């Protein structure tokens, strides 16, 4: 009965040269029992990407909540929300539930359309913002991901190289966690094209 | 309550639900239907806490039936499942949450495709080729992983289901007094009387 | 407590014991565990004495208001669902009620609904409810047929309570019999276990466990 | 408190 | 007490009319004309801005045509402030439906709810009704392209072509004359402008006094695009049809 | 005229017309008489019928074992105020184990009637009450008016032609005040008093309503054949 | 739900032929610390009633304020406030009894044991007890805390039943109360030597006695006590 | 909250707001209900001053409350939606608690109760709507037709009309409807309904809507051509 | 305008006096109380011949021992009946007995004046409440929107009330049989009714200790109408 | 933590005759091992020939009796001074008790009087308002001592007709008021001997058509 | 929670 580790799952985000990558596993389980091998944890509202680990009912609820909020934002502002602004919206929304929180570990990723700057950010369940140049990690194998990222990562990787680094970071971290894995997805995000790749990983 | 299974095949969704209603050391009933028809082409099976199960099922049934009359239109299985999930997602942070787990088997008439949704009492929704709730999954999932093919007929799906019920009757500790089987397809919902 | 209600060719048989307990203290042997809601509706009581007595008396008021408003006797289904929807509102508060709503209407025919305090509501042909339900089930199930006569069905109901009254420490006093037909419920008397046991033992030749 |  | 100063906004006349609804409609009849025309392959929304000044910023302006979601737009006739209250409600109702059913709201459901809010202000609360008439142009996968109108009474009806605001009598006669069922969007664009051009209280119809929008399936394969026309795009479409 | 729309409006001469119109409802009401000695207090009420087929409207209400009133005007308003007195008498008993003083009863009615004369939306009470009681300071008679004015008296009368009985009691004051330890003689004086307010009609058996409270007498009402003694 | 902090110990009382006597020591204990030595726990209401309070002193000071306010309220629109419509002991008790039971029923009690001693207007002796649970009882002798265990036995040797009250004089009754206060000083670890005593007589009225002391104490025999058994020195 | 008593008594003992609501009904398009031996038919007028309408999407005059009961109306269209919505909710609520669909009498009695509440509630005006509620009770083949009006009174009718020129079509039905022998078949009942509307309507084109309700939730709305055949047949028999 | 709870210069509530005018416009209702029972009869008054008269419910059961007839804005009576029924049943639940006819009437009359600026206006309907209890036997009460109620040996309310009441004054005596009272209600209804009296436009009911409150069938009332006409021709 | 309940001990006993009924109770009030009062009555005349006792937690007992007495007063006001029948009183008390179902009155309640046929009646209640008419009921601390004696001596349980081979039961018959008071006095002297919370005094309230009479008897004071 |  620990909400953050019932369903299991991981998200990782990295910055490269004029690009960002965000990746997640596909497992949804009920503790030991694997239930679904199609449960994606990365969503997008325009060009801003959000990965959410933790309790799966809150992952779904928050996705639906941010779609709702970014849709009204776009109608009133007459432009797509930017990563820096969306980060602040996520933080506000999570801290609104300070004494009854969503059991989630969200990760924002995207390129600012005006400045062209790669941007990533992570949050605790209470909405505290963790901004980073290099990488953000979240989920049941966050320890493993921290170890993989901190060793493998180097600055200013090209999109094709960054893909290899984030993929190996996620795969090897997931294989040391019981509640993570069962397939993986990697988003490579450039200024005005986005490639989505499904990784081949061990299915245990 | 205990055993509820679901198998989506080529052209239909099949829901199997145990007939036993046990309280204490007494099987009170051995003919219980743990399902409600939400709309002509959408069926929901349910299992969990006593009272909560039927109260929640009939509440959802009433709301979907109200929508059907208001719009003179049948909500898609995807739409019904999203509505049911949100009701449970509200419930879990209530004073007394509904402790009800559901399968939603529906035939989408617009897509001409069968759809099976598995939703737990937390409001965790997944679309599956085959689903189960409670301890049943621990046997049926590995069995279906092996024997299931996506292009199977309704008759093949029923034989695959017989294989699941036989395995459960062999290895499950409790007597669940067999299952009521219902098929959801393009022609609506019908019950298999001899299983 | 031991209450049973079963359905057969001749209608419904309802039989109850009359014992009220406060732990191992026998509070009473003369309790009415059947409430006559109306000429075609019976309610059985098991669990908390106050909870059953209060809410089944209240159910009778709601059934009267229904026939004043709708100029028609309430269905067994509707009557049972008023009580089940009431207890469901109190779920988790600690009401303790095991209840059978037995009656006849034109549209339904003879009908029995089990309703308990955790909100379970079941239609069925046979139910036994209370601490001595398993003892009653044993005798009832092993002798039950649909084609029982009114005379045999009344006896089996009476014998099934006597069975539980004997073995279950928290059941006894006397057996109260009812028969529900298309013409309504008929009371078939109060039978003290004091005299009924020896009468049954002698005539039937059963209860060979006991020193005769 | 009585029980039945 | 305060009874002395109560207008009683929600009562019947001896004839069985709602005073405040009738007077609100009289208010809307002085507002800039808005036209909706529904074609087989899209919908046109045209609206005449209220007597423009030469120093009004035209490009970063929104008076008449508002977006409710990606599939539905409204043309406004009446108090802009009143309309914006109702639009924000409609925008929220659309997102509530999407959140609940994971499907875009059917056009009629959104229209009915917005019309039900207006109805409330005529039956209870003792407040003045909203001085607003809407033309709803939208698409859903049930009925396809749909035109509706709602008015302060809270009554709504469906249309092939309709006008609200000023000179509706004249506008409706010209639409009823030149409309036909097998009409294309580009034809409906021409009809919309020709109608405003004749019914306008101005000397000549120019780009700076017009708001224009189309809802086509003119995107790439089985998806709907909303186009709120830019000043330069209205100037081009006005020359292309030969009004200027 | 322009200042009688509601109770919240003063007239230019400083009058509350809605209160005065409520006072008018009492004058239309049937006559009732109150009088007391040192030992006993008596209510005598002329009951009114709709026609010969109808019952006679009951005028006298019991509030406690030691207190009760008679009414003249709107009977439903008398029911509201009598119900309020029953609760205050009852509160005094349960909380303080104390019979409510007849004087405090008056003060409570006064303050309840007043609130309805200063607030928008509400209306004044349309009834006058004669409260009799026996408490720790002997026998008492009160006259309540819906303006809020409560007055302690030896005797009085309210309703139509009440001036007849009120003049008689003013003459008889010295006689009836000293009818101590004699219930029947104090009632006779009350029945003779109300007789001065009769025109064409006389006191019959189902017409007359008498109540009494005293030293060793709980508040008890006499109707029907029980009052035949006093005709 | 409370816990008492500053507390007062036993209140003892009894009836005699013409009236009632009540007494209580002048201590405010803070657990085992004998913190406050100038605390009056007998509070007269008019000239015919005394309310003795034990338990939490903060809650006692609250009850003082209620009684003070009751006298003020009774005087309002009351020409006979100092005569026929003066506060009776029975009225003051029933008010406190109501409050105590309402507060227990809201699970926020006044953590006290209260004895209302007085003489009614008809000359009858009034003596009744109420506590934090709203439990009420009357008896020729009443006592709270250690008083119930040690005072009552001594006071019941004088007035054992109703018929003994007319036979008991104020001299005999007061002597019994003063003796009981000495016994409580010997044996109650949260008692003091200094106490107050009140007599409400139907003839002489209310006599309130402050700064009394326990005296004629037997301690001399202590010098002969050596060790706990075998020790001779 | 707005508290004003809008519906109040006048010196002559009338509630003008309720009587002015009836005027709104009298202004509304004509609606007629005729119950046969084994069916009820609801006929509705649609004013022909509105061309360039979209009859696919335009709110239909007859509304289903449940699968077995229908509600037509005359008066304020916006007001009718509020009554229909409440009735539809009460219909589902009844199924949920009584485990049985509403009777037509019960559903009528509810709608009538709502209309009445708005005649002595503060801050609200009465509904400018009269309703015809028709259908068949569960497991019953006896046709039911009820009328409600703004005051809140309701009653059962062999045949009844409401709305503009309703007094003309009521005159027609009063001499043409035999209590001893109601329309035996569906065709007879629909024809008598169309005949009664042709006294008032104008043209029998897209001005008449007909909905036929039969036992066991058998409700169907007639198309233009189906209705136009009855109009063509009646006019040819008339020329005599 | 003016307040809803305003007094007239004569000392009456305007809205109460205006509701009494609405009740005069209502269809006639007559009640007669005997030692053998209480009879209630009403004029149905169908607005049109197409209206199914048996659906006109102007006589109503409150409990087995209490009946009710109405006159005026009959829609207003629905919530008054609902309250009366709940009061009667609720009293039986709390005290395991039948509720006194007077106590039931008093409960209904407590609603009457709960209006102002609670409901927006007084009720536009008067009730004849007939019943039996062990204490005061057979009783007939007239419950007005003023909050006042009188007990009556006999009473008429509605359009023909003043004419019918003058007739009830002469005819009523303390030794009337139930059968005599039934004919008397039919006789007086036929006098004050616009249309000619028959079993379809007039309804009889009674409350007896033995059989409780019973609305008469159209067949039973038709025989009493035929019995009435013969007896009037017979002298 | 604050405990809102206490036990004030004592025991009560109701017996029904043909044309009378008695409700007896000891006059001892205790907390733990201390005597609070030797004479604190807990059997009350409530008017309308109804006597009532609520034994257990005295605070809840007094509260209930107070509320029922008040219930009788308002029954007179609301129903034209009608006499509250013993059956109607019993149902009213059920609603009083069940009102506090989730914070109960910690008392056992017995009322006695005459039914509407003039015959002796006793009703007994659990703490939350389940009730039953009986010929016989003991309540409170010594109920378990007295009740089986009453079964034997009032209802003649386990007693057979001599020489009938235990086939014919001793026939049920109404007891005289003299015989009932003998059983009450012997019940309480027996209870006093073996239960520490019972003694001091016995107060009996006898209810006939003539009204409510009282009798008092000394009990052992140890 | 993240702490500082
Ligand atoms: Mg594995
Ligand atoms: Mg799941
Ligand atoms: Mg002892």
């Amino acid at each position: 009965s620990d909400p953050s580790s019932i369903n299991g799952g991981i998200v990782v985000a990295m910055t490269g040269k004029d690009c960002v990558a965000i990746a997640c596993d596909l497992r949804l389980g009920s503790q030991s029992l694997g239930v679904s091998n199609k449960f994606e944890k990365i969503f997008h509202y325009g060009h801003v990407f959000l990965g959410i680990t933790g309790l799966a009912t809150d992952v779904t609820t928050l996705n639906e909540m941010f779609r709702y909020k970014t849709n009204l934002y776009k109608l009133k502002e007459e432009r797509a929300i930017e990563p820096e602004t969306f980060t602040q919206l996520v933080s506000s929304s999570l801290y609104e539930r300070r004494f009854g929180p969503y059991f989630v570990g969200p990760v924002v990723a995207g390129i600012n359309s005006k400045s062209g700057k790669p941007f990533i950010a992570g949050f605790d369940l209470i909405g505290c913002i963790d901004e980073a140049k290099d990488f953000i990690v979240s989920g049941t194998a966050s320890d493993q991901l921290f170890g993989m990222c901190e060793s493998l990562y180097e600055p200013n990787l090209e999109p094709e190289d960054l893909f290899e680094t984030i993929s190996q970071a996620l795969l090897n971290a997931a294989d040391r966690d019981a509640l993570s894995g069962w397939g993986a997805v990697v988003y490579i995000i450039k200024k005005d094209e986005v490639v989505k790749r499904y990784l081949k990983m061990r299915q245990d | 309550m205990d055993i509820i299974l679901g198998i989506r095949v080529q052209d239909s969704v099949i829901l199997a639900s145990s007939k036993a209603v046990t309280r204490g050391i007494s099987v009170l009933k051995d003919s219980d239907d743990k399902t409600r028809q939400l709309s002509p082409h959408t069926l929901m099976s349910f299992a969990g806490e006593a009272g909560d199960t039927v109260q929640f099922a009939e509440y959802i049934q009433a709301n979907i039936q109200l929508y059907s009359i208001r719009e003179d239109y049948e909500l898609s299985p995807q739409a019904v499942s999203s509505f049911v999930r949100q009701e449970l997602a509200k419930s879990i942070r209530s004073r007394r949450p509904y402790q009800v787990n559901v399968l939603i088997g529906g035939y989408d008439k617009k897509k001409n495709k069968p759809e099976l949704y598995q939703i737990d009492y937390l409001g965790t929704k997944v679309e599956l080729p085959y689903g189960a709730h409670g301890y049943s999954g621990f046997y049926t999932f590995s069995l279906l992983d092996h024997h299931y093919r996506p292009d199977m007929t309704t008759e093949e799906g029923l034989d695959l289901l017989k294989l699941c019920v036989q395995e459960l009757e062999k290895r499950m500790p409790m007597d669940f007094k067999g299952v009521i089987v219902k098929i959801v397809d393009k022609d609506g919902i019908r019950q298999v009387d001899d299983f | 407590t031991t209450t049973l209600a079963f359905r057969f060719q001749g209608g419904i048989i309802v039989a109850v014991d009359s014992r009220a307990t406060a732990g191992n203290w026998v509070a009473s042997q003369t309790v009415k565990k059947v409430i006559e809601i109306n000429p075609f509706l019976l309610g059985t009581m098991a669990g908390g004495a106050a909870d059953c007595q209060f809410w089944e008396t209240w159910l009778g008021s709601q059934c009267r208001l229904h026939e004043l408003r709708e100029k028609e006797r309430i269905s067994v289904a509707a009557a049972s669902k008023i009580l089940s929807n009431l207890v469901y509102q109190y779920k988790g508060a600690g009401l303790s009620m095991g209840t059978m709503i037995c009656g006849y209407t034109r549209k339904e025919g003879p009908t029995i609904y089990y309703v308990d305090s955790d909100g379970t509501r079941l239609k069925g042909d046979i139910f036994c409810v209370g601490s001595g339900q398993t003892f009653a089930y044993g005798v009832l199930d092993s002798n039950y047929k649909w084609d029982l006569s009114v005379e045999d069905a009344l006896y089996l109901g009476k014998r099934s309570i006597l069975a539980a009254a004997h073995r279950d420490a928290y059941s006894g006093g006397s057996v109260n019999l009812y028969h529900v037909t298309e013409d309504g419920w008929i009371y078939h008397g109060n039978h003290d276990v004091g005299e009924l046991f020896w009468k049954v033992k002698e005539e039937e030749g059963s209860f060979n466990n006991v020193i005769g | 408190f009585l029980w039945x | 007490g305060s009874r002395r100063y109560d207008s009683r906004t929600t009562i019947f006349s001896p004839e069985g009319r709602l005073y405040q609804v009738e007077y609100a409609l009289e208010s809307i009849s002085h507002a800039g004309t808005a036209i909706g025309i529904m074609a087989s392959d899209g919908i046109v929304l045209a609206a005449e801005r209220k007597v423009t000044s030469t120093l009004l910023e035209q490009d970063t302006s929104t008076e008449k045509l508002y977006k409710l979601n990606d599939k539905i737009a409204v043309a406004v006739a009446g108090l802009t402030a009143d309309a914006e209250i109702l639009i924000n409600t409609a925008r929220i109702h659309a997102q509530n439906y999407l959140k609940t059913y994971n499907e875009d709201i059917p056009v009629e459901i959104l229209v009915r709810r917005l019309s039900d809010i207006k109805q409330g202000y005529t039956q209870h609360g003792g407040l003045r009704p909203f001085g607003v008439s809407f033309i709803y142009a939208g698409y859903d996968d049930r009925y396809g392209y749909q035109l509706y109108t709602s008015n302060p009474s809270g009554n709504y009806t469906g249309w092939k072509a309709i006008s609200v605001g000023a000179n509706t009598s004249a506008a409706q006669t010209l639409l009823q004359m030149d409309y036909k069922d097998d009409m294309k969007v580009d034809d409906a664009i021409e009809l919309a402008l020709k109608t405003l051009s004749k019914t306008t209280d101005s000397s000549a119809l120019t780009y700076d006094r017009l708001e224009f929008a189309t809802i086509r399936k003119g995107a790439n394969d089985g998806e709907v695009y909303q186009k709120i026309f830019k000043p330069q795009e209205i100037k081009d479409i006005l020359v292309k049809t030969g009004i200027t | 005229n322009n200042y009688d729309g509601d109770t919240v409006t003063f007239s230019p001469t400083g009058r509350l017309f809605q209160v005065e119109y409520a006072l008018e409802a009492i004058k239309q009401g049937s006559v009732t008489v109150g009088l007391r000695s040192n030992t006993h207090a008596v209510l005598v009420a002329l009951k009114r019928n709709a026609d010969e087929l109808s019952s006679y409207q009951k005028k006298i209400i019991k509030c406690d074992e030691h207190m009760g009133l008679s009414l003249a005007g709107l009977a439903p308003d008398a029911r509201v105020l009598s119900n309020y007195l029953r609760q205050q008498c009852n509160y005094s008993s349960l909380v303080f184990n104390r019979k409510l003083a007849v004087e405090r009863a008056g003060h409570l009615l006064c303050d309840k009637a007043q609130k309805n004369t200063q607030s928008y939306g509400g209306r004044p009470y349309g009834v006058g009450l004669l409260i009799i009681g026996y408490d720790k300071s002997g026998a008492h008679l009160l006259e309540f008016q819906p303006s809020g004015n409560v007055t302690e008296l030896y005797g009085t009368a309210i309703g139509a032609r009440s001036q007849g009985a009120k003049t008689y009691l003013e003459r008889t004051l010295d006689t009836f005040i000293k009818i101590d330890g004699n219930p029947d003689e104090l009632i006779k004086a009350g029945v003779e008093a109300i007789s001065q307010s009769l025109r064409d009609e006389s006191l019959t058996v189902d017409n007359l309503s008498i109540a009494i409270v005293g030293k060793d007498t709980p508040f008890t009402i006499y109707d029907g054949e029980a009052v035949a003694k006093y005709i | 739900t409370q816990q008492p902090i500053v507390t007062g110990t036993s209140v003892i009382s009894m009836k005699y032929d013409n009236g009632v006597i009540i007494a209580a020591d002048n201590l405010g204990s803070y657990g085992s610390l004998l913190r406050f030595n100038g605390v009056e726990r007998l509070i007269p209401v008019g000239d015919n009633t005394v309310v003795g309070i034990s338990g939490d002193i903060s809650d006692m000071q609250h009850i003082e304020r209620l009684l003070k306010d009751l006298v003020t309220e009774n005087a309002y629109d009351n020409p006979l406030a100092d005569a026929e419509e003066a506060l009776e002991p029975s009225y003051i008790f029933e008010y406190l009894a109501t409050v105590m039971y309402q507060r227990r029923s809201k699970m926020n009690p006044l953590w006290n044991a209260i004895i209302v001693a007085g003489v009614q207007s008809n000359g009858d002796q009034f003596l009744r007890y109420v506590n934090l649970l709203g439990v009420t009882y009357s008896s020729p002798t009443l006592a709270t805390g250690f008083g119930a265990h040690m005072a009552n036995p001594l006071l019941r040797k004088v007035v054992d039943r109703e018929s003994d009250i007319p036979k008991t004089t104020v001299q005999v009754a007061e002597e019994a109360i003063v003796n009981a206060m000495r016994v409580l000083y010997y044996r109650d670890a949260r008692s003091s030597r200094n106490f107050s005593l009140a007599i409400i007589d139907k003839n002489t009225g209310l006599t309130f006695k402050k700064n009394l002391q326990v005296e004629n104490m037997k301690w001399d025999f202590a010098k002969d006590i050596k060790g706990y058994g075998t020790q001779k020195i | 909250g707005y508290d004003r008593a809008l519906s109040i008594f006048s010196p002559d003992g009338h509630i003008f707001q309720v009587e002015y609501a009836l005027e709104a009904v009298k202004r509304g398009t004509c609606a007629v209900g005729v119950k046969g031996k084994n069916c009820v038919v609801l006929g509705c007028e649609r004013r022909s001053t509105l061309k360039l309408q979209d009859t696919r999407i335009t709110p239909s005059k007859v509304s289903k409350i449940d699968s077995h009961v229908v509600l037509s109306f005359s008066g304020l269209n916006a007001d009718s939606r509020i009554l229909i919505e409440k009735a539809r909710v009460e219909a589902q609520s009844h199924r949920l608690t009584l485990e049985d669909p509403v009777t037509v009498e019960y559903l009528t009695r509810y709608v009538a109760g709502v209309q009445q509440r708005y005649t002595q509630s503060g801050g609200v005006r009465p509904f400018g709507v009269s309703t015809l509620i028709a259908g068949f009770d569960p497991r019953d083949d006896e046709p039911k037709l009820y009328q409600t009006e703004p005051s809140g009174i309701y009653s059962s009718w062999s045949a009844q009309t409401i709305g503009r020129n309703s007094k003309t079509v009521r005159e027609f039905l009063e001499k043409n409807y035999d209590r001893k022998e109601p329309p035996a078949t569906v065709e007879e009942c629909v024809k008598l309904t169309v005949r009664s509307l042709l006294e008032v309507v104008q043209t029998g084109a897209k001005n008449i809507e007909i909905t036929v309700v039969k036992p066991d939730s058998d409700i169907v709305a007639l198309s233009s051509e189906e209705i136009n055949q009855y109009v063509t047949q009646i006019e040819q028999e008339k020329q005599e | 305008d003016r307040g809803v709870s305003t007094f007239s210069p004569e000392g009456r509530l305007f809205q109460v006096e205006y509701s009494l005018e609405a009740i005069k416009l209502g269809s006639t209702a007559i009640g007669i109380a005997t030692k053998e029972g209480v009879v209630l009869g009403v004029e149905k008054r169908a607005t049109s011949p197409l209206l199914e008269s048996d659906s006109i419910e102007k006589i109503v059961e409150i409990d087995r021992h209490i009946g009710c007839a109405m006159s005026g804005l009959t829609a207003d009576a629905r919530s008054m009946i609902e309250h009366a029924r709940t009061a009667a049943v609720t009293h039986n639940l709390y005290y395991d007995e039948d509720i006194n006819v007077e106590s039931l009437t008093q409960s209904v009359c407590d609603l009457a004046l709960r209006f102002g600026e609670l409901m927006s206006r007084p009720f536009g309907v008067a009730l004849l409440i007939a019943g039996h209890d062990a204490d005061d036997g057979y009783q007939l009460f007239h419950a007005e929107p003023s909050g006042t109620f009188y007990r009556y040996n006999a009473k008429a309310i509605g359009s023909g009330s003043e004419g019918a009441q003058a007739e009830l004054l002469n005819e009523w005596h303390s030794s009337l049989t139930l059968k005599e009272a039934e004919l008397l209600v039919l006789k007086i209804l036929k006098q004050v009714m616009e249309e000619k009296l028959d079993e379809n436009n007039a309804q009889l009911s009674c409350i007896t200790k033995q059989d409780g409150f019973k609305i008469y069938d159209n067949e039973k009332t038709a025989e009493l109408i035929k019995e009435l006409k013969e007896k009037e021709a017979a002298e | 933590q604050f405990n809102p309940y206490g036990d004030n001990g004592g025991t009560i006993l109701g017996i029904a005759g043909e044309d009378f009924a008695v409700l007896a109770g000891d006059t001892r009030n205790i907390t733990d091992y201390s005597i609070n009062s030797r004479y604190e009555p807990k059997v009350f005349d409530c008017g309308d020939n109804i006597v009532m006792s609520a034994n257990g937690f005295a605070a809840d007992g007094d509260a209930l009796v107070k509320r029922f007495k008040n219930s009788v007063k308002w029954y007179h006001f609301d129903h034209n001074d009608k006499k509250l029948s013993i059956n109607s009183a019993a149902r009213n008390i059920q609603h009083l008790l069940y009102g506090k179902r989730f914070f109960p009155y910690y008392v056992h309640t017995i009322i006695a009087g005459l039914d509407e046929d003039g015959k002796g009646a006793v009703y007994s209640f659990d703490p939350v308002g389940s009730y039953e008419r009986e010929q016989c009921r003991a309540g409170g601390a010594a109920a378990s001592l007295i009740m089986p004696f009453l079964d034997n001596q009032v209802n003649f349980k386990n007693q057979y007709e001599p020489g009938t081979n235990g086939k014919v039961k001793k026939p049920l018959k109404y007891l005289s008021v003299e015989e009932v008071i003998k059983l009450v006095r012997d019940s309480f002297t027996s209870a006093t001997e073996r239960h520490i919370q019972v003694g001091d005094g016995l107060e009996i309230l006898i209810v006939t058509k003539d009204g409510v009479r009282k009798e008092f008897y000394e009990l052992k004071r140890d």
